[PDB]
């Protein structure tokens, strides 16, 4: 395999520390500069820092956002790159990936040109920084403000609120109801707790013909909730 | 000589 | 707040052409060189353009690049269904730390069905949640194509931006898209105003729903 594989991600409290590792296979690791990058939920990629090759001095550069808190090092004998993270902040929550710099060479008559780019990319490891304790969700019914229109369609659902950590799973009518069902990704509230919604769209005439129950499962807290929703 | 186009690299080396 | 700014999405039909722009500052794009990458879901980024306008091995000439001032552009002609992916630009900063910097990415949709406007349902806070001394407005958005929307909230007639979270669109079963947005309020704020609105903009057309405490 020609690859980079990160490990070490997990949940840590603010102020805490965590070390990530990145193991290279299939190429000459000692010849390349390496980067750490990260991507926070709903955000774009941010470079964290680099370490150069031994031949280029082995020095490290860091993004201003992590300077003085994060340290990158490498062990060429083990084909391994490290990111030591200290004084972690909630805003450090992200998927962390390692990459190599590669280059395209263009020969000229008197000078050769080297264009660098991020070449080999790891799949990433998830780091979550939160002070939150495990907590099961509250479940609230979602029903519309006014009566559904005759001949039209109706939407109803469940708001699954204030749980930690991820994930929860939601089914409807014990999994028998799947048509017209969508369960949305979670959002993270100011509180440090997550929320998501799940809905089903049905014919207005279907209302009154059967019951609609959302089944919420939050394994991390060993909580299951069944909530009927009435229109 | 070599010209290096990328971050952190010495621009020209000989 | 990505360092380089790209449009969230672009679309065209098979055989047609598109451009994807990348906007930065003199400290990045202005004085340095731009790369473009292609990325499919669950795959690694693939280099398409380097040095502003050069193509690496194996990249066909229907991909091209230009740089102008503090902006750069990726051009793709003869669109294929297989080109549907995220495209992002990169360069580096001119400071001594020389950060690599990135665009936020652009979702390219290669149109394979008619554009479809979103269905929007705005749910008010439930009596149960109000009894728990909280209040959440839930704007659910579904069956839109291509998969990009923007969401704006209003209390009465005024914009409200605080207490808003919105999810990135996800594919449904019929290959159309859904998204959700939330407005967090105190029970007091909810009772105060005469209405709240969720406005969803898709492909230049806005769909709006409103709820009123004195109607639910």
């Amino acid at each position: 395999e020609v690859q980079l594989v990160e490990s070490g991600g997990g949940l840590v409290k603010p102020g805490g520390s965590l070390r990530l590792t990145c193991v290279a296979s299939g190429f000459t690791f000692s010849d390349v500069w390496l980067n750490w990058v990260r991507q926070a939920p709903g955000k774009g990629l941010e470079w964290v820092g680099r370490i150069k090759s031994r031949t280029d001095g082995g020095t490290t550069d860091y993004a201003a956002s992590v300077k003085g808190r994060f340290t990158i090092s490498r062990d060429d004998s083990k084909n391994t790159l490290y990111l030591q993270m200290n004084s972690l902040k909630t805003e450090d929550t992200a998927v962390y990936s390692c990459t190599t710099d590669g280059f395209i060479m263009i020969r000229g008559v008197s000078e050769d040109y080297y264009y660098y780019y991020m070449d080999v990319w790891g799949k990433g490891t998830t780091v979550t920084v939160s002070s939150a304790s495990t907590k099961g969700p509250s479940v609230f019914p979602l029903a519309p403000c006014s009566r559904s229109t005759s001949g039209g369609t109706a939407a109803l659902g469940c708001l699954v609120k204030d749980y930690f950590p991820e994930p929860v799973t939601v089914s409807w009518n014990s999994g028998a109801l799947t048509s017209g069902v969508h369960t949305f990704p979670a959002v993270l509230q100011s509180s440090g707790l997550y929320s998501l919604s799940s809905v089903v769209t049905v014919p207005s005439s279907s209302l009154g013909t059967q019951t609609y129950t959302c089944n919420v499962n939050h394994k991390p807290s060993n909580t299951k909730v069944d909530k009927r929703v009435e229109l | 000589c070599r010209i290096h186009i990328g971050p952190g690299r010495a621009f020209y080396t000989c | 707040q990505s360092v380089l700014t790209q449009p969230p999405s672009v679309s065209a039909a098979p055989g047609q052409k598109v451009t994807i722009s990348c906007s930065g500052s003199s400290s990045n794009i202005g004085n340095n060189y731009v790369l473009w990458y292609q990325q499919f879901p669950g795959t690694a980024p693939k280099l398409l353009i380097y040095g502003n306008n050069k193509r690496p091995s194996g990249i066909p000439d229907r991909f091209s690049g230009s740089k102008s001032g503090t902006s750069a552009t990726l051009g793709i002609t003869g669109l294929q269904t297989g080109d549907e992916a995220d495209y992002f630009c990169a360069t580096w900063d001119s400071g001594l730390s020389a950060d690599w910097v990135f665009g936020g990415g652009t979702k390219l949709t290669v149109l394979s069905q008619p554009k479809a406007a979103p269905s929007v349902t705005l749910f008010p806070p439930s009596s149960e949640e109000l009894q728990a001394n909280k209040a959440t407005l839930v704007c659910l958005i579904s069956d839109f194509y291509p998969g990009a929307v923007t969401v704006a909230w209003k209390a009465d007639s005024s914009p409200v931006k605080a207490g808003v979270e919105t999810t990135t669109p996800s594919k449904q079963s019929n290959n159309k898209y859904a998204a959700s947005s939330y407005l967090s309020l105190t029970p007091e704020q909810w009772k105060s105003h005469r209405s709240y609105s969720c406005q969803v903009t898709h492909e230049g057309s806005t769909v709006e729903k409103t709820v009123a405490p004195t109607e639910c």
